[PDB]
């Protein structure tokens, strides 16, 4: 039961960086009736199945891009990409199949832009959820980049901690950026005792957050 | 084309057994040894195990971490592969795809299905209520909330629209999934054009569709 490793666990790169990655083996995967080694890198897009890139350490599967080649013989092989294109972002995985199968534990390559700040927008409960008790703000960040960033929820000017939840979409595989979604949930009690609700996003594009808001008694 | 089409996933209680079908079409079925492989959540792949093909008289392996515990089968009439998976805990969570394998030449997975999630979990299936998110470019958006067990599929207008959609990852909290989804669309277009949340939940045999009204 032959075991896989690779490394590095992840990498960010710009568009156009020339990138290795690598596998390795506990067992010998070169099969001596056939001269070939038996190793295959596969891609996995966000939310995707993976998807064969590479068999037979160096064969390249029909329709792969030329920018990607295996390389390596018994138990060491790599996969260099020569040219980093923006659609590249993925978990690049290799398996053997010399005795049984074992995939790797992946390699993640995360793509590197310039800084760009999000685009905000805020919505308030809708009126259907107000019905039934509760009430969720919504704020989305979009089309932003680094991933990481600060959101922070003001009520009536005072900033809210408990009850906010955050997601990011994955990375976008044509603009390279993130987006993500900012709720604060309260009752609709507590949120019919306020008025100004705001979310603030402050991204190391400015010091200046970028802000959204609405006042309750306006709707 | 050759396709591959898991079914059987979803729900499953501690303790329990599932039996995934994979359809496939497209080449000959008997040439294949035919793999399943699963992936948790976030986490990497790992292969379960294999039927072999015609030539070595379709006999089957398995992972140590598996075996002994789930049963690969095939229907070489129907062109189906089976995973009978026995015992559930809750490690088997996972996207769970089946994979066409080698032919006695070419050492490969060339061809995979879009995959079938498996939950395994005493939590209550819930259908999700759906709430409109009203507003060069405006936003709009939908919030799916309170619902279990994933997944959702969520499009925008019967998948009229995509370039400018982004549907959040859902988070759980006390045993129920929420998520969001917003698009953008050129204001040129908005309000002429109804913009439309599809959200679909097959566990709970929900399938909404809310309209964004401007407010
Ligand atoms: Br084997
Ligand atoms: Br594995
Ligand atoms: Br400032
Ligand atoms: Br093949
Ligand atoms: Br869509």
């Amino acid at each position: 039961d032959i075991v896989m490793t690779q490394s590095p666990s992840s990498l960010a790169v710009s568009a156009g960086e020339k990138v290795t990655m690598n596998c390795k083996s506990s067992q010998s995967l070169l099969n001596s009736r056939t001269r070939k080694n038996y190793l295959a890198w596969y891609q996995q897009k966000p939310g995707q199945s993976p998807k064969l890139l590479i068999y037979w350490a160096s064969t390249r599967e029909s329709g792969v891009p030329d920018r990607f080649t295996g390389s390596g013989s018994g138990t060491d092989f790599a996969l260099t990409i020569s040219s980093v294109q923006a659609e590249d972002l993925a978990v690049y995985y290799c398996k053997q199949s010399y005795n049984l199968r074992t995939f790797g534990g992946g390699t993640k390559l995360e793509i590197k832009r310039a800084d760009a700040a999000p685009t905000v927008s805020i919505f308030p409960p809708s009126s259907e959820q107000l019905t039934s008790g509760g009430a969720s703000v919504v704020c989305f960040l979009n089309n932003f980049y680094p991933k990481d960033i600060n959101v922070k929820w003001k009520i009536d000017g005072s900033e809210r901690q408990n009850g906010v939840l955050n997601s990011w979409t994955d990375q976008d595989s044509k603009d390279s950026t993130y987006s993500m979604s900012s709720t604060l949930t309260l009752t609709k009690d507590e949120y019919e005792r306020h008025n100004s609700y705001t979310c603030e996003a402050t991204h190391k594009t400015s010091t200046s957050p970028i802000v959204k808001s609405f006042n309750r008694n306006e709707c | 084309e050759v396709k591959l089409v898991e079914s059987g996933g979803g729900l499953v209680q501690p303790g329990g057994s599932l039996r995934l079908a994979c359809a496939t079409s497209g080449f000959t079925f008997t040439d294949y040894y035919m793999s399943w492989v699963r992936q948790p959540p976030g986490k990497a792949l790992e292969w379960l195990g294999f039927i072999r093909n015609k030539a070595k008289g379709y006999t089957t392996e398995y992972s140590a971490s598996v075996k002994g515990r789930f049963t690969i089968s095939r229907d070489n009439s129907q062109s189906s592969l089976y995973l009978q998976m026995n015992t559930l805990r809750a490690e088997d969570s996972a996207t769970y795809y089946c994979a066409r394998d080698h032919d006695g030449y070419y050492e490969r997975f060339a061809y995979w299905g879009q995959g079938t999630l498996v939950t395994v979990s005493a939590a209550k299936t819930t259908p999700p209520s759906v709430y409109p998110l009203a507003p060069s470019m405006v936003t709009l958006g939908c919030l799916v909330k309170g619902y279990f067990p994933e997944p959702v599929t969520v499009t925008w207008n019967s998948g009229s629209l995509s370039s400018g959609v982004h549907t959040f990852p859902a988070v759980l909290q006390s045993d129920l999934y929420t998520l969001s989804s917003s698009v953008t669309v050129p204001s040129s277009t908005w309000p002429s054009e109804t913009v439309t949340c599809n959200v679909a939940h097959p566990a709970s045999s929900t399938k909404v569709d809310k309209k964004i009204v401007p407010r």
